[PDB]
Formats: structure tokens, sequence, C-alpha cells
């Protein structure tokens, strides 16, 4: 149930967007659940339903940012024909920033979100391109 | 023990889920807390007994002796709380926010 | 406290960490942790104020369940290896439990909620012990088992702590809680390098102890639990204004002072090990910690807050002096940097 | 790290092996720093306790400048050993496992062709 | 009979399920006593008498009597909340049944349960012709062979008195 | 099993009585003293435990250490009692 | 450990009883004492990093004396077939299961 | 495989008499037959594998068997009275029967000459020399891995000093 997410990376970027979007949407959604959970455990709700709603809101919003990121990056790559280009991701990251912005009904957040999120995603692309290692084993 | 040590372990996790989700009375946690010490004591004694490792039986009891005092401290805090708030209810414990 | 009781308790609060450190049989390491839990609770409720009972009852439940989880790890190991101690072979989940549990007793990352609250309801004095002579014990257990723990989790708890500590601190105005939050942060750096170079954890701790112990004996010299309270320091005792300034900027990583070394060598060791992703993000939000440190600087030193007439009365009376330890631990802390090579 | 080394003295400060190393010159800048670090501690104390800063506790000033320094010689004596062990350990390995640390050969700059990026 | 230990172990789990669902403090205490007895029998099933019976002496009548005691003066009456005790009872029963099928499911995964191997593992090896191999001979190493285990515990109790009196004061 | 047989008859005999008995017919009391006693009780109850293996430990080859240990345990707890007396504890 | 006040002082309050092969009371040898020895006299002088690959034969065995799972498996496997075979009427427990009894 | 010996290989005569009978005569069996007993035992301990010391074991039963046949020949009636009284007791305690014991023990000191071993003098360790080569590599130990090599030499002041960032040191 992990061989899955990884698949996103295996096929060249810009190709098989369907899978990409699905995977990206799941990750966002997973984060949504976790995020809602912390948001409900602490700062609890008033009624069971109210909290179920939260969970839903956070889950969907996160799933959305996941989708548009996946969709935009894949499509940009295909259209721009740059199979591996950090910018592709930035376009996508920005997209997620905007979505989040919408779901929060704020243009400003979209601004915050477009740059920060995009930059972050772009760095992910570079990271993969340059073989950056995260959480590395001690090799001293 | 292969599946008799899974019941005890899940007992400890069911007791884990208990101590971590409070509800009203604090005593129920403490009491739950103790449910773990019993499960740990039972598991330690069980494996020591089927490993014939007699050099280790001291531990099953040291676990209980330390756990008893641990609980003594826990209850004195509890008595201290229903002396200051007239109840053991946890909600009362929200001044440090 | 009947001075006899004071001795028994204090001995236990001190035998508690020492047994942990000295023993190798994990069990004996667990009871060392258990004795620390039992000894600290009496002192925590010394005023017996309504806030205090809350503090102890939280500290105790958080400490107790973690203690039980640590014992479960030892009990499980006993069946996966007859030994009473973690070994290369240990199941990974067995070690991760010990990390979470021990990261609760030390209060790192997503388990950082109890510390700020217990640091708020206990006296300044017992605050120090609860922050620095109670971190030695669990850390010892981790440092001993470092070869075996996971690099991923530690890093996540490390980064989280840094963030939570920083963000939490920005809003807080109560000093006790500002320190509680700083400790969460520094504790984070410490656990970041544990998997790679334990010896640096022991430096990032000592320096934290040599920094926090002077800082708290400063807060209590005037027993100010408010920044507004520490801000009138200029009237109550003017000299400590100079060193309080440097020690707090030292607690954050600014380069001339001793406080840079722990962050600098931890970053050097992480880059040596290639975590230039993780190290970078940590150093960046580490900079957030200095912002709240300097905001306090502003109130206490760089700007003079208005004081009360009744203060002139406290000036008249001779001010009970700060122990010598303050000085020796203020200087060795604010400026030892020129002697870093031998420290590491 | 360096613990677990053969012969490790389980609780000793500086094993006698450290006798072989040169003793720290008492005027080593570092020990002299510790001295100044100390004098300042003393002066600071006087200040926090509201005493004439320099003209008071002239006995203490001495205890300080002389406690810190005393500590230094015996600490530096050790830290110097620790570093010295590090080489013994490091250099030895380079040899015992020679192949892993081969002496590669560097060509003269004539042979090497470094690309020239014009500044223009 | 060969399942004697599985069953006992099963009931223990339920007992703990009860404590977890946090029924009224005193009924929960009853729960810990039931699990306590079940557990004692478990240890008394793998060949350990002293360890087990001690569970009874120190923990069944010894420790929880206290719990019930304090749960008599300070934990109020669980008043106006008693109704849940029935709901909790239900979930408990439902959960028990759930687990019933649950382990059946785990049994399916042969890849432990040793459904056939039940009663073949409660004990593994014995000194058939031995004499002094009784649980307890070990518990006594605490006085001689291992004394650390006693000096540490002893301190706990001693310090305990001073601590509890100080917290209580 | 033999014990199990006896015990279930024992419960059966009692449940039989109560059943026939019900079928044939056709808020803040608290004193720390009480809590304190319960506590002391376990501190003593735990000690009883550390003292229970003494029958097996008598036969220990050491003997000297046995007694040296046992005497220390009994003495340190008794001192605990001593301080309980000295303090208002045990004075209800 | 972190502070070896025990080796230094020469005392051994915590080391004598850490493994199953330590001195058991009345010399009643533990179980798996045939292996733990073989698995710790092997890993003595060789650090862990190299007590984890080459001294894997002795742990793979000691992981089976204690857990004794491969046995459980083999046995469980045997029974299954016996069950299926007994279904076909193929296997009929020999009276050896109920033979004389050797002293 | 397991090389478990075959039944025919392990089919030897045994005493097969009530525990009490062995017990009643035990003291004299520990006397008349330890030469071989010990040997089997020494074989047993040093060569952990019973399979290896099986032969010695067949000798054990045999020696005892005749031990019994000789008893059967002389002072048999006495022995019969001693065991019957010894068996009645639940722990087959020796002191309940001393009058019967004296007869048989006395008789075997008239007819067989054998002697009841005085208190002790059976517990004391014995030396029996056996041809079976002191099993080398018992435990079938594999080869012990090589100890890490040893850095050698004497310390020399560190090279160029602490090489920390810009510290001429
Ligand atoms: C073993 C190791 C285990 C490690 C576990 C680490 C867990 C970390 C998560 C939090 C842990 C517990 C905690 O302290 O959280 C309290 C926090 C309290 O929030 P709350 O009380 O629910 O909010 C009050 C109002 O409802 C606030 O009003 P609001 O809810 O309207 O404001 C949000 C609004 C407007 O939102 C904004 O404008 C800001 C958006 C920020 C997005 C990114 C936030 C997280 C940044 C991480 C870096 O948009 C929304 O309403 C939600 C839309 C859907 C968003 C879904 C985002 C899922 C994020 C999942 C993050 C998981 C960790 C990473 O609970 C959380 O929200 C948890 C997620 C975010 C935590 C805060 C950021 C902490 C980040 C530290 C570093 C973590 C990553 C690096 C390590
Ligand atoms: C990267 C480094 C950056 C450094 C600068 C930034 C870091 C430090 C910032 C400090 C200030 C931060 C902001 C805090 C609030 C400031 C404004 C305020 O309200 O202050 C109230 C505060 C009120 O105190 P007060 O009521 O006057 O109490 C004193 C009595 O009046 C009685 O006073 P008195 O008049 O009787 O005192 C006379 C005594 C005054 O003595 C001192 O105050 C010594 C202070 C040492 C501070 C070291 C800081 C190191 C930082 C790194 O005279 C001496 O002891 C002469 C020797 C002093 C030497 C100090 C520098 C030595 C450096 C090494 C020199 C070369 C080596 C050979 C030395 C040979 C010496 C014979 O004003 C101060 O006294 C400040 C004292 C500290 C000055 C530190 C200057 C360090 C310069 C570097
Ligand atoms: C908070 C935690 C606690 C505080 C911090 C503690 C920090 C330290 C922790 C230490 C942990 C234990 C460390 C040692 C054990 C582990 C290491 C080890 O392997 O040592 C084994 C070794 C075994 O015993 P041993 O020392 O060899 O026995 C002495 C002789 O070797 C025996 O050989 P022997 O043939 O000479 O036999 C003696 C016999 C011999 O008699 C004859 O055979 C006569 C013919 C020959 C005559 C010449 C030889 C005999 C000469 C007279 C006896 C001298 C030796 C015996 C001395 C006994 C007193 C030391 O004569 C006697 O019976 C003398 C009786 C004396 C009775 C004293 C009763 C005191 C009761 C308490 C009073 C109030 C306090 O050490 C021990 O286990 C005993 C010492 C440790 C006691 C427990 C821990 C005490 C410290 C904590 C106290 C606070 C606890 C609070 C709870
Ligand atoms: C408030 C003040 C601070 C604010 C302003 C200053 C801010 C500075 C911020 C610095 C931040 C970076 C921290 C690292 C600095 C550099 C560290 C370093 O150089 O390490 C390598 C260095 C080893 O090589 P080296 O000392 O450069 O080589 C010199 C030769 O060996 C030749 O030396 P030698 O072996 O011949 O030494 C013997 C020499 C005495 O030795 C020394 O005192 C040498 C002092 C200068 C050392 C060179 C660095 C100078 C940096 C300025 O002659 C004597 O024995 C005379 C009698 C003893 C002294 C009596 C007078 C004492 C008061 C003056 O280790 C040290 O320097 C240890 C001392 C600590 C560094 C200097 C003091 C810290 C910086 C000034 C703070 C002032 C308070
Ligand atoms: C160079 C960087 C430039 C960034 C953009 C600069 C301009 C930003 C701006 O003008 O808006 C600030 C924003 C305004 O938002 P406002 O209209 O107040 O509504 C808030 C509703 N919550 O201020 C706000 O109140 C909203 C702030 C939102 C902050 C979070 C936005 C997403 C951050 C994602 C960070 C990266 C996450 C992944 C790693
Ligand atoms: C859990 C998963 C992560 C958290 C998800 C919920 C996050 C939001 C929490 C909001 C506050 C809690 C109520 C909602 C969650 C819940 O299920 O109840 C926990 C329960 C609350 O108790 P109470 O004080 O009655 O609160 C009722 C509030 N309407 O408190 C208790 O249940 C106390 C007893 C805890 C242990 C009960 C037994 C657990 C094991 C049951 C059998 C196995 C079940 C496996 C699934």
């Amino acid at each position: 149930v992990k061989r899955f997410f990884e698949s996103y990376h295996e096929v060249p970027d810009g190709t098989q967007c369907h899978r990409k979007t699905y995977i990206t949407t799941a990750l966002g959604g997973i984060c949504g659940i976790i995020g809602s959970a912390y948001s409900v455990s602490l700062n609890p709700a008033d009624s069971t339903l109210e909290a179920v709603a939260r969970v839903g809101r956070y889950t969907f919003t996160a799933a959305a940012i996941g989708a548009m990121f996946g969709l935009t990056t894949c499509v940009s790559a295909q259209v721009r024909e740059k199979p591996d280009d950090p910018l592709n991701y930035f376009i996508g990251g920005c997209a997620g920033g905007l979505t989040l912005g919408a779901r929060t009904h704020s243009y400003g957040t979209a601004a915050m979100g477009c740059v920060y999120m995009g930059t972050a995603a772009a760095l992910f692309k570079i990271g993969k391109l340059e073989g950056w290692e995260l959480f590395p084993t001690p090799k001293v | 023990m292969p599946s008799t040590f899974f019941n005890l372990t899940m007992a400890f996790s069911l007791s884990l889920l208990g101590t971590l989700m409070f509800r009203s009375h604090l005593m129920s946690t403490l009491l739950c807390l103790e449910g773990m010490v019993l499960s740990l004591f039972i598991m330690t004694s069980v494996t020591s007994l089927n490993s014939n490792s007699m050099s280790s039986m001291p531990i099953p009891i040291t676990i209980l002796v330390f756990a008893a005092c641990e609980a003594a401290v826990g209850l004195a805090l509890l008595v201290k709380v229903s002396n200051t708030y007239g109840t053991d209810y946890v909600q009362n414990l929200n001044l440090l926010q | 406290m009947n001075p006899i009781t004071l001795a028994i308790i204090y001995f236990t609060i001190f035998l508690g960490p020492v047994i942990t450190m000295s023993s190798t049989n994990l069990m004996l390491m667990w009871v060392g942790l258990e004795f620390s839990l039992l000894a600290i609770i009496p002192m925590l409720i010394n005023k017996k104020n309504p806030r205090s009972t809350e503090a102890a009852t939280k500290y105790f439940v958080t400490q107790a369940t973690a203690s039980m989880i640590i014992l479960l790890a030892i009990v499980l190991n006993y069946k996966q290896l007859g030994t009473w101690m973690f070994q290369q072979q240990t199941n990974g989940l067995i070690l991760n439990m010990t990390l979470m549990a021990l990261s609760m007793k030390l209060g790192l990352a997503p388990f950082h909620f109890w510390l700020p609250e217990v640091t708020q309801g206990i006296p300044l004095h017992m605050g120090l012990i609860l922050l620095t002579w109670q971190k030695i014990a669990p850390l010892s257990i981790l440092i001993q088992i470092y070869p075996l723990l996971n690099s991923t989790i530690i890093l996540m708890l490390a980064i989280t702590s840094i963030f939570m500590g920083a963000w939490g601190g920005l809003n807080q105005t109560q000093m006790r809680k500002i320190m509680a939050y700083s400790s969460i942060a520094h504790m984070g750096w410490m656990l970041a390098i544990l998997p790679y170079n334990p010896s640096l954890t022991l430096l990032n701790l000592m320096i934290y102890i040599i920094l926090t112990a002077p800082m708290f004996m400063a807060l209590m010299l005037n027993n100010s639990m408010t920044i507004n309270s520490i801000s009138l320091l200029w009237n109550k005792t003017p000299a400590m204004l100079t060193m309080i300034s440097l020690m707090l900027l030292s607690l954050g990583g600014l380069p001339p002072l001793t406080g840079f070394l722990p962050k600098w060598i931890i970053i050097t060791e992480l880059m040596k090990n290639n975590c230039l992703i993780m190290a970078t993000l940590m150093a960046m939000m580490a900079l957030l910690n200095l912002f709240f440190y300097t905001r306090l600087i502003y109130s206490t030193s760089l700007t003079m807050f208005p004081t009360n007439n009744n203060s002139k009365m406290m000036t008249h009376q001779t001010k009970t002096k700060p122990n010598l330890m303050f000085s020796t631990l203020a200087i060795m802390s604010t400026m030892t940097l020129p002697l870093a090579p031998q420290l590491i | 790290m360096m613990n677990g080394r053969p012969g490790h003295e389980p609780l000793k400060f500086l094993p006698d092996e450290a006798r072989s190393l040169p003793p720290p010159k008492l005027n080593d800048p570092r020990l002299v720093y510790m001295g100044l670090l100390g004098y300042c501690t003393g002066l600071m104390d006087n200040m926090l306790r509201m005493r004439p800063v320099m003209r008071a506790g002239l006995h203490r000033q001495l205890l300080f400048v002389t406690s810190f320094v005393f500590a230094g010689y015996f600490y530096l004596k050790r830290q110097n050993y620790l570093y010295a062990v590090k080489d013994h350990d490091m250099f030895g390995y380079i040899k015992l496992h020679p192949e892993d640390f081969p002496e590669k050969e560097k060509k003269t700059y004539a042979e090497i062709l470094e690309p020239f990026h014009p500044v223009r | 009979m060969n399942n004697y230990i599985f069953v006992l172990s099963s009931l223990f789990l339920v007992g703990c399920l009860g404590l977890a669902l946090k029924p009224s403090p005193i009924y929960g205490g009853l729960g810990l006593i039931v699990s306590g007895f079940v557990g004692c029998l478990m240890v008394l099933g793998f060949g350990g008498s002293f360890l087990g019976l001690m569970v009874f002496l120190i923990y069944l009548g010894g420790m929880l009597v206290v719990f019930g005691y304090t749960t008599a003066m300070a934990t109020e009456e669980y008043p106006e909340t008693w109704g849940s005790n029935w709901l909790i009872l239900g979930f408990l029963v439902l959960g028990v049944i759930m687990e019933v099928f649950l382990i059946c499911v785990l049994n399916y995964y042969d890849e432990v349960i040793n459904l056939d191997g039940l009663g073949d593992w409660l004990m593994y090896e014995v000194d058939d012709v031995g004499v002094m191999l009784e649980g307890g001979i070990g518990v006594a190493a605490m006085y001689s062979c291992a004394t650390w285990m006693m000096v540490v515990a002893g301190w706990s109790l001693f310090a305990g008195i001073f601590i509890i009196i100080e917290i209580t004061r | 099993m033999n014990l199990y047989t006896v015990i279930f008859i024992n419960i059966l005999l009692s449940l039989t009585l109560i059943l026939v008995a019900f079928w044939l017919p056709q808020r803040l009391p608290f004193s720390m003293k009480f809590f304190l006693v319960a506590i002391t009780f376990l501190l003593f109850d735990l000690e009883i435990a550390l003292l229970l293996p003494l029958p097996w430990a008598i036969q220990t080859i050491k003997t000297s250490t046995m007694m040296i240990m046992a005497f220390i345990l009994v003495t340190i707890l008794s001192l605990g009692l001593a301080y309980e007396w000295t303090q208002k504890g045990l004075e209800w | 450990p972190f502070l070896d006040i025990q080796k230094k002082l020469g005392i051994s309050l915590d080391r004598h009883f850490m493994f199953l092969s330590a001195e058991q009371p009345y010399k009643n040898a533990a179980r798996c004492h045939a292996f733990e020895k073989e698995w710790i006299e092997c890993a003595h002088g060789i650090g862990g990093t190299r007590a984890k690959k080459e001294c894997k034969i002795e742990f793979d065995d000691f992981e089976e004396c204690l857990l004794r799972y491969k046995t459980m498996r083999r046995m469980h496997d045997i029974k299954k077939q016996r069950e299926k075979l007994m279904k076909e009427g193929k296997y009929t427990p020999p009276p050896h299961h109920s033979g004389r009894e050797e002293p | 495989i397991v090389e478990l010996p075959t039944l025919e290989e392990l089919k030897v005569e045994e005493v097969k008499v009530s525990s009490a009978v062995l017990k009643a005569a035990a003291h004299h069996y520990g006397a008349q037959c330890d030469k071989t007993n010990k040997e089997f035992m020494l074989c047993r301990w040093e060569e952990k594998d019973p399979r290896r010391c099986l032969k010695e074991g067949k000798l054990v039963n045999g020696c005892a068997l005749n031990f019994f046949r000789q008893i059967k020949s002389h002072c048999a009636e006495p022995f019969t009275e001693y065991w019957t009284c010894l068996d009645y007791s639940n722990m087959q305690l020796f002191r309940h029967c001393r009058q019967q014991q004296a007869k048989f023990d006395q008789c075997v000191l008239d007819k067989l000459g054998w002697v009841r071993p005085d208190l002790g003098q059976l517990s004391k360790v014995t030396k029996v020399k056996t041809d079976r080569p002191l099993p080398e590599n018992p435990y079938h130990s594999r080869a012990r891995p090589e100890p890490n090599p040893v850095i050698e030499g004497d310390l020399k002041p560190a090279k160029h000093g602490t090489r920390f960032f810009f510290w001429t040191v």
C-alpha cells in the first residue's frame, strides 16, 4: 500500500497524468485526514456532526490542492514538452496555492500560497533531479 | 505464548487506548493505567517462566513494587484534586491554558 | 518540608537520574526513570496553589504512561532476545516505542503540550530542575541506544519540536512558558544529531544547561514571571540587564556568543552526513526563536519600560544577592566561543 | 564514537598514555583566555552584587582567575589527548586498510584541460 | 483444556477492554479485579505459583482494595452518568464478539495462532528430574545474588512514605 | 482441575442460596486519614512481598547477605513507620 | 553505559544478570543456554556493526531456540497434511501412540 | 536430517520397578553401582548429546538389574518388607520406616556385605576415567570471528592541531 505512491515517480513526469493526479490527490487527502484529526482532537468541535464536517472540509481542500498540483504539473510538462523541468512543478505548486486560496476564500492567501507552495514543489523536482537525500541514514 | 502473548500485548494496547483518551473521572485513567502494569507483569512473568530464566524473576516483582508507589503518588494527586475542586473530573484541570 | 523529607526527596530526584545513567540492565534504567517521576511530584506542589495540583496531575499522567510504554519495550525485548537490553537485532517497532516514550518524558515535538503547562504552574526553582536535571535521564537512555534508533523519526520529532517551540514561543508572554518553549526547541536540536554523533548531543545539552540555569536564576532574582515584570529589571537590579541581554541572544544562535557553537557543529555534522535538507529548514526557523528572544531584549534592556513608585522602596532595601553560580555560568556561557575547538 | 576503543578507560579523566603528549604551556593563549574569562566572572559577580567592581573581593578575583586557569591546564591537557587519540586512530586506519585510501595521482596542469569560460 | 490458557488470555483481554471503555470508576475497579484473577491464573498456568499468588496478595486484595478505597472518598458518585454503564456494557459485549471473529480472521493467516498447536506450547521445557526449580527460588535472588533489585525497591518504598505524606500534606 | 471443581461448586452453592433467597420469598465522606492508611497499607503490603520470598532465601548459601538484606529492609520500613508516628500520620 | 560508575568501581550490581546464560540459581540452566553463549562469545571483540552480519548463524539459531517458530511451523504443517490425509482415510494413528510404556 | 537413533538401537532392559523399590534400595545402588553410573553420567555431561552416550546408558540399566538380582538372591524378604512400608507413606519418607530399614541393611551386611553409605559420601563429586575422548568442540561451536585489528604505536601531538574551523591552535 506504499508501492503505490512511489509509482508516481517511476513513470516519467508529464506522462500518465491520470495516475499522477490520483496519487497526488490521495496524499493531499491523507494529509487532510491527519490534519483534520489534529484539528478535531485539539480545538474540538461543538457537535459530532460539526466535526465530521470539518474533517470533510479539510480533507476535500487538501485533496483538491493535491489534484490541481498533480494535474497542473503533469499537463504543463506535457504541453511544455519539458519532461523534467522544475518550473512545471512550480506552475503546479502555484496552482495548489490558488486552490487552497479559494477554499479559504482569500486572494491574499492565494498569493502567499502561490509562491510558497510552488517554490516548495519546485524544490521537490530539483530534489529528485539532483538526487537530494532527505532523512538520510547516518553514514558519517 | 505465540498467541497468548498477543492477547496480553493487545490488552496493553487496549489499556493504552484507554489512558490516552480521557473521559470525566480521572480515576478511570489511573485505574486503567494499572491495567497495563498488570498486563506487563503477566507478560514478564510468562516469558521468564517459559524461558526457565529464574535469574530474572526478580524483575516481575520489582515492576509491581515500583508500579504500586507510582500509583500511590497518582492517587495522592487525585485526592489533592477532589480537595481543591470537589471532583476528580479532568475538565476542572484547565487552568494552565 | 521537614528537612529529613527534603533530603529523601532530593536524594531520589538525584538518585533517579544517576541510576539511569550508570546501569546497563535496562530494567534498572526504567526504575531510575520511575524514581525521578516519584521524587519530582512532591516538590511540584510545594505552594499547593490550585494551579499546582493541576500541574502535577498532568506531569504525573504524562510521565506515568510514557514510563509504562518504556517498560513495555523492555518487556517485549526480553522475548525477542533473552537479554534485558536493546541489541543490533532489536525489532524496529521495539526501538520506535522507546523513542516516542522517551520523547514524551523529555517532551519533544507532538508531545510538547505537557511541558509548557507544567512549566507554568511550578515555581521558578522547580522549573529549572524540571527542565534540566530531568532531561539528563531520558537523554542518557537514548544516547546509549543511538546506534539502533531510526534516523527518520528522530528527524521528524526534531524538526517538529523546533517549529512548535519557536511558534509557541512567539505568542507567549509568560516567562516560565517562554522558557518551556525554548527548551522544547533546544531539545529538538539535541535529538537531531543523536543518530549521527551522540557526542554533540551532550554538548548541545550542557550549553543549554549552562545557558538556562543562569537565565532562570535571573528570572527569580526578581521572581518575575512576566516580561513586563522582567522589563522593570533596570530599576530593581541594573547590572543583570547587560548579561540577561547576551544570555538570551546566546540561547538563540547569534554568532559571537557561545550559543552559536551547538547549532554550528550540529549543522556541520548533519551536512557531513548529507542532511542539507533537514539542517537548512531547522536553522531557518531557529531564527524565529531569536525574534521572541530579542522582543524580550527590547522590553528588558534596549528600551526602558515605565515602573512603579513602590519600586523605589524595593531599591532602598539591600537586594539579596544572586548566587555565584550566576556569574560563573553566565560568562562561561556568554563567551567561551573563542574556546570551541576543545569543547567539541 | 571514540568510545568503545580498545583499552578505553571506563571512567578515567586522562589515561596515562596522555603523558606522552607535550604538556600545555601555561601561557597557552587558551589558558590565558580562561584566565581573562575568569577575571571577568569575578568582576561580573562584584557588579551583580553591587560592590565596587574592581576594588573589591581582591581575594575572590584571585580565586576566580586561578580557578578557571587551574581548570584549563587540566582540561586542555585532556582535550589535547582526545584529539591526539583521534589521529592515532585515524592515521592507523588509513594504513591498515590501505586500498580504501589509495594515493591517487594528480596530473600536471599541462595535461589537464580545464574548460575556459570567457567573462566578456 | 489445551485452550485453558488461550481462554484465560482471552478473558483477560476483555477485562482490559472493560477498563478501557472506562466504566464507572468502581465498576472499572471490579473489572481490574476480574482481569487480575484471570491473569493470576495465567501465570499460575505457566508454572509460576509465587509470582501468581503474589499478584493476588499484593495486587488483587492489596492494591486495588486501595483503588476502591480511594474511589470511595474522592471519585464522587459517577452520578448522572450511570446510564452509559449500560451502553459501555454493550460495546464491550459487541467488541468481544467482534474480536471473536477477528482472531478467527487472524487464524486464517497461517503465515502463531497454531490453531492445531494449542496446548502444545503453554510449556516448552522442564527439568523433569529436577528438585529446586520452583518459581520463587528466583524471586529470592533479590536477597542474595541480586540485591540491587532490593536496594532500589526498598528505597522506593522508603522514599514513598516521605513523598506521599508530602504530597498529601 | 481439582481446584476448579471445588471452586465452581463453591460459587454454585452461594449463587444457589441467593437465587432461592430472591425466589423463595414468593456523598462526601472523606478523611485523608482514611486515604493515608490505604497508602501506608500498600507501602507495607509491597514490603510484605519483598519479605515473602524469605522462606526460600533462608536456604541461600550466602546467609550473611540474606540476613543483612532482610534486616535492612525491615529496619528501613519500620523507620518509615517511625516517621509516620512522629508526623501527624497514624494519629488519626 | 552513559556513565560507567560500575566498571570503574569494579562493582557488578547490574551486569551479572542480563542474559539467559548468566548464573541461574542452583545452576538450573536456562533454555537456549546452548546458543546464547555461542552467540556472545562470537560477538566479543567484534563490535555490533560486525556482530550483525557474520555472527548471523548463531542469532538465526538462537532466534529459533527461544521463539521456536520454525518448529512450530514445521509441526503445524505436518498436522495439516495429517488432517487432510486422515480425511481420505490414509493415516491411522499407530497403536504406538498407545503402546507399552518404557520405564 | 536428524540422525535420530533407531528403536532397536535403544531397546534395552530396564529395572521397571516401583519408584519406592528403587528408593528403598537407592542408598545401596548409589553404592554398588556408581562406577558405571558415573561413567554414563560423565559421558552425558561432557558430550551434551545423549545419542552419543547411549551405550553407557544400556550398561547402566544392566548393572542395576543384577544389583537387583543379587538382592533377589539374598535378604530379599527383608527388602520386600522395607519397600512395602516405605511405599505406604505419601512422600515415601525414610524415617517412618527405620525398623524395617535396619533389618535389610543389617542383612546385606551379613549376606552381601554391601554397606549402607553413611550420611553423605554419595553427594561428594567422583572421579571416573573414561576412554571416550573428552569431546572437543562440544556445543559444536563454529569458528569465532576475528577480533578487530589493533591500532598500534604511541601518541604524538595531534597533527597541525585541532583542525576546527580557523583555529591555529
